Protein backbone atom coordinates (compact mmCIF):
# COMPACT_ATOMS: atom_id res chain seq x y z
CA UNK A 1 0.00 0.00 0.00
CA UNK A 2 2.62 2.14 0.73
CA UNK A 3 5.42 1.52 -2.32
CA UNK A 4 6.96 5.14 -3.70
CA UNK A 5 5.91 5.09 -7.00
CA UNK A 6 6.13 6.92 -9.94
CA UNK A 7 3.81 7.72 -13.28
CA UNK A 8 5.80 9.24 -16.36
CA UNK A 9 4.41 12.71 -15.57
CA UNK A 10 6.20 13.09 -11.91
CA UNK A 11 5.15 15.94 -10.11
CA UNK A 12 4.71 16.21 -6.52
CA UNK A 13 4.09 12.16 -5.38
CA UNK A 14 6.24 11.59 -2.41
CA UNK A 15 8.23 13.67 -0.07
CA UNK A 16 9.93 12.25 2.91
CA UNK A 17 11.44 14.05 6.47
CA UNK A 18 14.49 13.24 9.04
CA UNK A 19 14.83 13.86 12.37
CA UNK A 20 17.48 13.43 15.19
CA UNK A 21 18.26 13.05 18.72
CA UNK A 22 20.66 14.33 21.40
CA UNK A 23 22.93 12.55 24.21
CA UNK A 24 24.76 13.60 27.08
CA UNK A 25 26.95 12.81 29.87
CA UNK A 26 29.56 14.12 32.82
CA UNK A 27 32.65 13.93 34.61
CA UNK A 28 33.59 13.48 37.81
CA UNK A 29 37.19 13.68 39.68
CA UNK A 30 38.69 11.02 42.43
CA UNK A 31 41.73 10.56 43.91
CA UNK A 32 43.66 9.46 46.98
CA UNK A 33 47.42 9.72 48.42
CA UNK A 34 50.22 8.78 51.13
CA UNK A 35 52.95 9.87 53.29
CA UNK A 36 56.20 8.61 54.75
CA UNK A 37 59.05 9.84 56.49
CA UNK A 38 62.64 10.08 55.72
CA UNK A 39 64.10 7.34 58.00
CA UNK A 40 61.57 5.04 56.75
CA UNK A 41 63.48 5.03 53.32
CA UNK A 42 66.94 5.78 54.14
CA UNK A 43 66.78 2.63 57.08
CA UNK A 44 64.14 0.23 55.15
CA UNK A 45 65.79 -3.32 54.32
CA UNK A 46 64.32 -3.27 50.79
CA UNK A 47 66.18 -1.13 48.48
CA UNK A 48 63.35 -0.29 45.66
CA UNK A 49 59.97 0.25 48.06
CA UNK A 50 59.12 3.24 46.31
CA UNK A 51 58.92 1.39 43.13
CA UNK A 52 56.67 -0.80 45.08
CA UNK A 53 54.34 1.54 46.53
CA UNK A 54 53.94 3.38 43.30
CA UNK A 55 52.99 0.23 40.79
CA UNK A 56 50.59 -0.73 44.06
CA UNK A 57 48.94 2.83 43.45
CA UNK A 58 48.54 3.07 39.91
CA UNK A 59 47.18 -0.78 40.06
CA UNK A 60 44.37 0.33 42.89
CA UNK A 61 43.46 3.49 40.41
CA UNK A 62 42.69 1.33 37.64
CA UNK A 63 40.94 -1.28 39.65
CA UNK A 64 39.01 1.44 41.18
CA UNK A 65 38.13 2.68 37.69
CA UNK A 66 36.76 -0.27 36.23
CA UNK A 67 34.71 -1.36 39.53
CA UNK A 68 32.67 2.38 38.61
CA UNK A 69 32.29 1.81 35.33
CA UNK A 70 31.00 -1.86 35.80
CA UNK A 71 28.05 -0.05 38.17
CA UNK A 72 27.79 2.39 36.06
CA UNK A 73 26.79 0.07 33.07
CA UNK A 74 24.43 -1.93 35.63
CA UNK A 75 22.69 1.13 36.44
CA UNK A 76 21.99 2.26 32.91
CA UNK A 77 20.30 -1.26 31.61
CA UNK A 78 17.78 -0.41 28.96
CA UNK A 79 15.67 -3.16 29.48
CA UNK A 80 15.34 -5.68 33.39
CA UNK A 81 13.84 -8.90 33.38
CA UNK A 82 13.10 -10.44 37.06
CA UNK A 83 13.62 -14.73 37.04
CA UNK A 84 10.54 -16.32 38.22
CA UNK A 85 6.95 -14.76 39.38
CA UNK A 86 8.85 -12.05 40.66
CA UNK A 87 8.16 -8.11 39.79
CA UNK A 88 10.22 -5.90 42.22
CA UNK A 89 13.53 -6.55 43.82
CA UNK A 90 11.42 -7.00 46.92
CA UNK A 91 9.80 -9.65 45.58
CA UNK A 92 12.33 -11.74 44.49
CA UNK A 93 12.81 -14.35 46.99
CA UNK A 94 14.67 -18.03 47.05
CA UNK A 95 11.98 -19.78 48.64
CA UNK A 96 8.35 -21.09 47.74
CA UNK A 97 6.88 -22.90 45.21
CA UNK A 98 9.09 -21.24 42.78
CA UNK A 99 12.07 -19.63 43.26
CA UNK A 100 13.90 -16.56 41.42
CA UNK B 1 22.37 21.22 59.29
CA UNK B 2 24.57 23.17 61.81
CA UNK B 3 27.74 21.13 63.11
CA UNK B 4 29.61 21.96 66.86
CA UNK B 5 33.23 21.42 66.50
CA UNK B 6 35.15 20.72 69.90
CA UNK B 7 39.13 20.36 70.40
CA UNK B 8 40.65 18.75 73.02
CA UNK B 9 44.22 20.12 72.91
CA UNK B 10 46.56 17.28 74.93
CA UNK B 11 45.38 14.60 72.30
CA UNK B 12 45.00 16.84 69.21
CA UNK B 13 41.63 15.33 68.45
CA UNK B 14 38.67 17.84 66.80
CA UNK B 15 35.63 16.14 67.26
CA UNK B 16 32.34 17.16 64.97
CA UNK B 17 28.91 16.78 66.59
CA UNK B 18 25.36 17.96 65.84
CA UNK B 19 24.01 20.98 67.51
CA UNK B 20 22.28 19.34 70.53
CA UNK B 21 25.47 16.90 71.22
CA UNK B 22 28.25 17.87 73.54
CA UNK B 23 31.50 16.19 75.41
CA UNK B 24 32.64 16.31 78.84
CA UNK B 25 36.09 15.10 78.45
CA UNK B 26 37.53 18.44 78.64
CA UNK B 27 36.76 19.49 75.19
CA UNK B 28 36.28 23.08 74.33
CA UNK B 29 33.78 24.24 71.62
CA UNK B 30 35.21 26.44 68.69
CA UNK B 31 32.86 27.01 66.70
CA UNK B 32 29.64 26.36 64.31
CA UNK B 33 29.61 25.47 60.61
CA UNK B 34 26.70 24.64 57.84
CA UNK B 35 27.83 21.25 56.23
CA UNK B 36 26.11 22.19 53.02
CA UNK B 37 27.13 25.14 53.10
CA UNK B 38 24.38 26.67 51.36
CA UNK B 39 26.60 28.37 48.49
CA UNK B 40 28.93 25.50 47.46
CA UNK B 41 27.17 22.41 48.62
CA UNK B 42 29.68 20.54 46.46
CA UNK B 43 33.11 22.27 46.49
CA UNK B 44 33.70 22.00 49.93
CA UNK B 45 33.40 18.92 52.66
CA UNK B 46 33.96 18.67 57.07
CA UNK B 47 37.85 19.05 56.71
CA UNK B 48 37.80 22.83 55.36
CA UNK B 49 35.39 23.71 58.07
CA UNK B 50 36.88 22.08 60.38
CA UNK B 51 40.53 23.78 59.18
CA UNK B 52 38.68 27.04 58.93
CA UNK B 53 36.98 27.00 62.41
CA UNK B 54 40.58 26.62 63.92
CA UNK B 55 42.36 28.96 62.17
CA UNK B 56 40.83 31.55 64.60
CA UNK B 57 42.13 30.10 68.07
CA UNK B 58 45.13 30.11 69.85
CA UNK B 59 47.18 27.30 70.38
CA UNK B 60 48.12 27.91 73.74
CA UNK B 61 44.61 28.32 75.31
CA UNK B 62 41.96 27.08 72.41
CA UNK B 63 39.41 29.42 73.96
CA UNK B 64 40.84 32.46 73.27
CA UNK B 65 41.86 34.27 69.99
CA UNK B 66 45.06 35.07 68.17
CA UNK B 67 46.58 36.42 64.99
CA UNK B 68 48.48 34.52 62.35
CA UNK B 69 52.10 33.24 64.15
CA UNK B 70 49.64 31.98 67.13
CA UNK B 71 46.88 30.06 65.64
CA UNK B 72 46.43 26.33 65.22
CA UNK B 73 47.38 26.05 61.51
CA UNK B 74 49.19 22.73 61.34
CA UNK B 75 46.35 20.07 60.28
CA UNK B 76 48.67 17.34 59.81
CA UNK B 77 48.74 16.39 63.81
CA UNK B 78 44.92 16.93 64.36
CA UNK B 79 42.29 13.86 63.74
CA UNK B 80 38.97 14.63 63.24
CA UNK B 81 36.54 12.19 64.71
CA UNK B 82 33.09 12.12 63.58
CA UNK B 83 30.24 11.64 66.00
CA UNK B 84 27.10 13.57 64.61
CA UNK B 85 24.24 11.64 62.01
CA UNK B 86 25.70 10.40 59.26
CA UNK B 87 24.72 11.71 55.49
CA UNK B 88 23.36 10.41 52.58
CA UNK B 89 25.60 9.82 48.97
CA UNK B 90 23.55 9.78 46.07
CA UNK B 91 25.76 6.59 43.89
CA UNK B 92 24.04 7.26 41.10
CA UNK B 93 21.43 10.03 39.60
CA UNK B 94 18.50 9.40 37.32
CA UNK B 95 19.70 10.79 33.94
CA UNK B 96 18.21 13.62 33.01
CA UNK B 97 15.82 13.18 29.79
CA UNK B 98 14.31 9.92 28.80
CA UNK B 99 13.31 9.58 25.33
CA UNK B 100 10.96 6.94 24.03
CA UNK B 101 7.95 6.40 21.77
CA UNK B 102 4.38 4.92 22.83
CA UNK B 103 3.98 1.60 23.75
CA UNK B 104 7.33 1.01 25.42
CA UNK B 105 8.90 0.00 28.23
CA UNK B 106 10.77 2.46 30.13
CA UNK B 107 13.07 1.59 33.46
CA UNK B 108 14.48 4.02 36.10
CA UNK B 109 17.30 3.17 38.54
CA UNK B 110 18.81 4.90 41.72
CA UNK B 111 21.45 4.23 43.44
CA UNK B 112 21.78 5.41 47.32
CA UNK B 113 24.20 4.69 49.95
CA UNK B 114 25.14 5.64 53.56
CA UNK B 115 23.24 6.50 56.14
CA UNK B 116 21.22 4.16 58.51
CA UNK B 117 19.72 0.69 57.39
CA UNK B 118 17.22 0.28 55.89
CA UNK B 119 16.48 2.39 53.67
CA UNK B 120 13.13 3.29 52.38
CA UNK B 121 11.92 4.74 48.72
CA UNK B 122 9.05 6.63 47.53
CA UNK B 123 8.65 7.39 43.90
CA UNK B 124 6.20 10.55 42.60
CA UNK B 125 4.78 12.21 39.56
CA UNK B 126 4.59 15.26 38.51
CA UNK B 127 2.45 16.08 34.60
CA UNK B 128 3.28 18.46 32.23
CA UNK B 129 0.33 20.53 32.31
CA UNK B 130 0.48 23.80 33.95
CA UNK B 131 -0.41 23.95 37.72
CA UNK B 132 0.14 19.99 37.82
CA UNK B 133 2.26 18.71 41.21
CA UNK B 134 4.17 15.61 42.34
CA UNK B 135 1.66 12.71 43.60
CA UNK B 136 2.80 9.81 44.99
CA UNK B 137 2.81 6.81 42.50
CA UNK B 138 0.03 3.76 43.71
CA UNK B 139 2.61 0.72 45.74
CA UNK B 140 -0.19 -1.12 44.92
CA UNK B 141 -1.37 -1.21 41.26
CA UNK B 142 2.82 -0.37 40.37
CA UNK B 143 5.00 -3.18 43.20
CA UNK B 144 8.12 -1.52 41.99
CA UNK B 145 7.18 2.01 42.91
CA UNK B 146 8.62 0.76 46.94
CA UNK B 147 12.35 -0.42 45.56
CA UNK B 148 14.69 1.11 43.55
CA UNK B 149 14.01 0.63 40.15
CA UNK B 150 10.35 1.50 38.52
CA UNK B 151 9.20 -0.01 35.45
CA UNK B 152 6.41 1.66 33.31
CA UNK B 153 4.87 -0.81 31.07
CA UNK B 154 2.95 0.75 27.45
CA UNK B 155 3.60 3.82 28.17
CA UNK B 156 1.32 6.43 26.46
CA UNK B 157 1.04 10.37 26.15
CA UNK B 158 -0.52 10.89 29.61
CA UNK B 159 2.63 9.50 30.93
CA UNK B 160 5.22 12.08 30.21
CA UNK B 161 5.89 14.22 33.15
CA UNK B 162 8.71 14.35 35.33
CA UNK B 163 9.38 11.56 37.96
CA UNK B 164 11.39 12.12 41.19
CA UNK B 165 12.53 9.82 43.83
CA UNK B 166 12.48 10.12 47.57
CA UNK B 167 14.77 8.41 49.75
CA UNK B 168 14.27 8.08 53.69
CA UNK B 169 16.03 6.14 56.54
CA UNK B 170 15.08 6.03 60.42
CA UNK B 171 17.45 8.42 61.23
CA UNK B 172 15.40 11.07 58.90
CA UNK B 173 18.32 12.13 56.14
CA UNK B 174 16.38 12.75 52.81
CA UNK B 175 17.80 13.06 49.20
CA UNK B 176 15.88 13.02 46.27
CA UNK B 177 16.56 12.89 42.21
CA UNK B 178 14.77 14.38 38.97
CA UNK B 179 14.02 12.91 35.72
CA UNK B 180 12.12 13.56 32.39
CA UNK B 181 10.16 11.56 30.32
CA UNK B 182 8.96 12.72 26.88
CA UNK B 183 6.96 10.52 24.87
CA UNK B 184 6.29 10.82 20.78
CA UNK B 185 2.92 10.35 19.26
CA UNK B 186 2.45 9.93 15.45
CA UNK B 187 -0.81 11.49 15.35
CA UNK B 188 -2.04 14.37 17.89
CA UNK B 189 -5.35 14.48 20.04
CA UNK B 190 -7.01 17.85 18.67
CA UNK B 191 -7.15 20.09 21.60
CA UNK B 192 -10.26 20.08 23.42
CA UNK B 193 -10.25 22.85 26.12
CA UNK B 194 -7.14 25.18 27.54
CA UNK B 195 -6.57 25.72 31.42
CA UNK B 196 -4.13 28.71 33.01
CA UNK B 197 -1.77 28.47 35.59
CA UNK B 198 -1.01 31.27 38.34
CA UNK B 199 -4.42 31.00 38.63
CA UNK B 200 -7.08 32.60 35.95
CA UNK B 201 -9.08 34.20 39.57
CA UNK B 202 -6.80 36.99 40.43
CA UNK B 203 -3.30 36.43 38.67
CA UNK B 204 -0.57 37.81 41.20
CA UNK B 205 -1.94 40.83 42.90
CA UNK B 206 0.81 43.60 43.20
CA UNK B 207 -0.05 46.60 43.89
CA UNK B 208 2.86 48.50 42.30
CA UNK B 209 1.65 49.32 38.59
CA UNK B 210 6.05 48.65 37.50
CA UNK B 211 5.30 45.34 38.95
CA UNK B 212 3.99 42.95 35.67
CA UNK B 213 1.92 39.25 36.23
CA UNK B 214 3.22 36.40 34.03
CA UNK B 215 0.70 33.83 33.26
CA UNK B 216 1.02 30.65 31.38
CA UNK B 217 -1.80 28.28 29.29
CA UNK B 218 -1.60 24.22 28.56
CA UNK B 219 -3.76 22.05 26.98
CA UNK B 220 -5.72 19.33 28.29
CA UNK B 221 -5.83 16.27 26.06
CA UNK B 222 -2.00 14.79 26.34
CA UNK B 223 -0.20 15.16 23.57
CA UNK B 224 -1.98 17.65 21.70
CA UNK B 225 -0.73 20.65 19.69
CA UNK B 226 -1.62 24.29 20.71
CA UNK B 227 -1.27 26.78 18.11
CA UNK B 228 0.09 30.25 18.89
CA UNK B 229 -2.15 32.21 21.05
CA UNK B 230 -3.22 35.75 20.31
CA UNK B 231 -4.91 37.86 23.23
CA UNK B 232 -8.06 40.34 22.40
CA UNK B 233 -7.75 43.51 24.81
CA UNK B 234 -10.89 43.96 26.10
CA UNK B 235 -12.33 47.08 27.84
CA UNK B 236 -10.48 48.49 30.59
CA UNK B 237 -7.05 48.85 29.27
CA UNK B 238 -6.90 52.10 31.72
CA UNK B 239 -7.29 49.11 34.64
CA UNK B 240 -4.50 47.15 33.05
CA UNK B 241 -2.52 46.28 29.87
CA UNK B 242 -1.66 43.03 28.70
CA UNK B 243 0.84 42.17 25.75
CA UNK B 244 1.63 38.34 24.90
CA UNK B 245 4.97 37.40 23.87
CA UNK B 246 4.53 33.56 22.35
CA UNK B 247 2.79 31.65 24.88
CA UNK B 248 3.90 33.54 27.78
CA UNK B 249 1.55 36.71 28.82
CA UNK B 250 1.97 39.10 30.76
CA UNK B 251 -0.08 42.04 32.44
CA UNK B 252 0.99 45.31 33.87
CA UNK B 253 -1.88 47.11 36.14
CA UNK B 254 -1.74 51.03 35.54
CA UNK B 255 -5.09 51.20 37.80
CA UNK B 256 -6.28 49.70 40.90
CA UNK B 257 -9.16 47.98 38.69
CA UNK B 258 -10.31 44.17 38.19
CA UNK B 259 -10.72 43.34 34.89
CA UNK B 260 -11.10 40.28 32.52
CA UNK B 261 -9.14 38.99 29.18
CA UNK B 262 -9.71 36.49 27.03
CA UNK B 263 -7.26 34.81 25.14
CA UNK B 264 -7.19 32.71 22.09
CA UNK B 265 -5.52 29.99 19.81
CA UNK B 266 -8.12 30.69 17.25
CA UNK B 267 -11.08 27.97 18.30
CA UNK B 268 -10.72 28.37 22.04
CA UNK B 269 -10.62 30.90 24.71
CA UNK B 270 -9.89 30.94 27.95
CA UNK B 271 -11.09 33.56 30.22
CA UNK B 272 -8.87 34.91 33.07
CA UNK B 273 -10.22 37.22 36.08
CA UNK B 274 -7.59 39.94 36.81
CA UNK B 275 -7.46 41.61 40.29
CA UNK B 276 -5.70 44.65 41.32
CA UNK B 277 -5.70 46.13 44.60
CA UNK B 278 -3.97 49.77 45.84
CA UNK C 1 9.60 22.42 3.93
CA UNK C 2 12.52 22.01 6.51
CA UNK C 3 12.33 25.60 7.96
CA UNK C 4 14.82 26.55 10.66
CA UNK C 5 12.09 28.58 12.58
CA UNK C 6 13.09 30.39 15.53
CA UNK C 7 15.05 27.61 18.22
CA UNK C 8 14.58 30.60 21.29
CA UNK C 9 10.72 31.28 21.93
CA UNK C 10 10.54 27.58 21.99
CA UNK C 11 9.78 26.82 18.37
CA UNK C 12 11.83 24.51 16.71
CA UNK C 13 13.37 23.60 13.59
CA UNK C 14 11.88 20.72 11.42
CA UNK C 15 14.91 18.47 11.68
CA UNK C 16 15.13 18.72 15.69
CA UNK C 17 12.95 16.20 17.24
CA UNK C 18 11.04 16.28 20.76
CA UNK C 19 13.96 15.28 22.55
CA UNK C 20 16.73 17.59 20.64
CA UNK C 21 17.94 20.64 20.43
CA UNK C 22 20.18 22.95 18.74
CA UNK C 23 23.92 23.28 20.16
CA UNK C 24 24.54 26.83 19.03
CA UNK C 25 22.76 29.27 18.99
CA UNK C 26 24.68 32.37 19.38
CA UNK C 27 28.48 33.09 18.24
CA UNK C 28 30.93 34.39 21.41
CA UNK C 29 33.15 37.01 20.14
CA UNK C 30 35.93 36.25 22.64
CA UNK C 31 36.76 40.01 22.77
CA UNK C 32 36.16 41.54 26.16
CA UNK C 33 35.14 45.40 26.65
CA UNK C 34 37.53 46.54 28.95
CA UNK C 35 38.01 49.82 31.13
CA UNK C 36 41.22 51.97 31.32
CA UNK C 37 42.45 53.20 34.85
CA UNK C 38 41.74 56.38 36.11
CA UNK C 39 44.00 59.51 35.96
CA UNK C 40 45.87 60.59 39.12
CA UNK C 41 46.57 64.48 39.40
CA UNK C 42 48.21 64.53 43.37
CA UNK C 43 50.44 62.18 42.51
CA UNK C 44 52.72 63.76 39.96
CA UNK C 45 53.01 66.87 42.50
CA UNK C 46 54.44 65.31 45.58
CA UNK C 47 58.44 65.20 45.72
CA UNK C 48 59.98 61.67 46.78
CA UNK C 49 62.46 62.11 49.77
CA UNK C 50 64.91 58.81 49.96
CA UNK C 51 64.25 56.71 53.30
CA UNK D 1 37.17 52.80 57.86
CA UNK D 2 37.94 50.49 54.88
CA UNK D 3 41.49 50.64 53.98
CA UNK D 4 43.51 47.53 53.03
CA UNK D 5 46.01 47.51 56.18
CA UNK D 6 49.07 45.20 57.21
CA UNK D 7 51.02 44.58 60.30
CA UNK D 8 54.22 43.07 59.92
CA UNK D 9 52.62 39.54 60.56
CA UNK D 10 50.33 39.13 57.82
CA UNK D 11 48.31 36.34 56.63
CA UNK D 12 44.95 35.98 55.41
CA UNK D 13 43.57 39.91 55.90
CA UNK D 14 42.26 41.41 52.63
CA UNK D 15 40.27 39.66 50.21
CA UNK D 16 38.99 41.05 47.03
CA UNK D 17 36.77 39.73 44.08
CA UNK D 18 35.83 40.66 40.53
CA UNK D 19 32.45 40.33 38.44
CA UNK D 20 31.90 40.36 34.72
CA UNK D 21 29.04 41.22 32.26
CA UNK D 22 27.52 40.11 29.01
CA UNK D 23 25.29 41.97 26.25
CA UNK D 24 23.98 40.22 22.76
CA UNK D 25 21.93 41.67 19.27
CA UNK D 26 20.43 39.66 16.85
CA UNK D 27 20.09 40.02 12.86
CA UNK D 28 17.22 40.71 10.18
CA UNK D 29 16.07 40.14 6.86
CA UNK D 30 14.71 42.11 3.94
CA UNK D 31 14.00 42.61 0.14
CA UNK D 32 11.92 43.86 -2.60
CA UNK D 33 11.52 43.19 -5.93
CA UNK D 34 9.22 44.05 -9.27
CA UNK D 35 8.18 42.57 -12.86
CA UNK D 36 7.84 43.37 -16.13
CA UNK D 37 7.01 41.78 -19.71
CA UNK D 38 8.97 42.18 -22.95
CA UNK D 39 6.50 44.05 -25.25
CA UNK D 40 6.53 46.81 -22.61
CA UNK D 41 10.55 46.85 -22.88
CA UNK D 42 9.99 46.44 -26.73
CA UNK D 43 7.87 48.65 -27.86
CA UNK D 44 7.69 51.38 -25.22
CA UNK D 45 8.60 55.34 -26.09
CA UNK D 46 11.56 55.69 -23.97
CA UNK D 47 14.92 53.90 -24.38
CA UNK D 48 16.76 53.20 -21.34
CA UNK D 49 13.68 52.75 -18.98
CA UNK D 50 15.65 50.15 -17.52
Amino acid sequence: SKLPLLTENGGRVNRVGFTRIAREGSIHKFGFFYEFTQESIDFDSDDGLMEHLSRELMNGATQITEAVLQKDLLAAAGTVLYAGAATSDATITGEGSTPS
Amino acid sequence: PVLKVMFHKDTNVATVLDASGSLSDGSVEVGTFHHPDETYPDSVTIYHGVRDLLYKRSAKDPSQTASYPNNIINMQVISIDMKATPRLILGTALPRVISTIEGKDVTWHVDVAGGKAPLTYKWQFKANTVGAAFADIDSGENPTAKTATLINHAVTAESAGTYKVIVTDANGTTIESSSLLVVGVQEPPEVASIVAYPSPLALSVADDITDGKTVKFSSLPAGSLIGTLSIKTQPDSGKATAEISGNVLTVKPVAAGDTTVVVTNGTKEVTVTVNVTE
Amino acid sequence: MLNYNAPTDGQKSSIDGANSDQMQTFFWLKKAIITARKEQYFMPLASVTNM
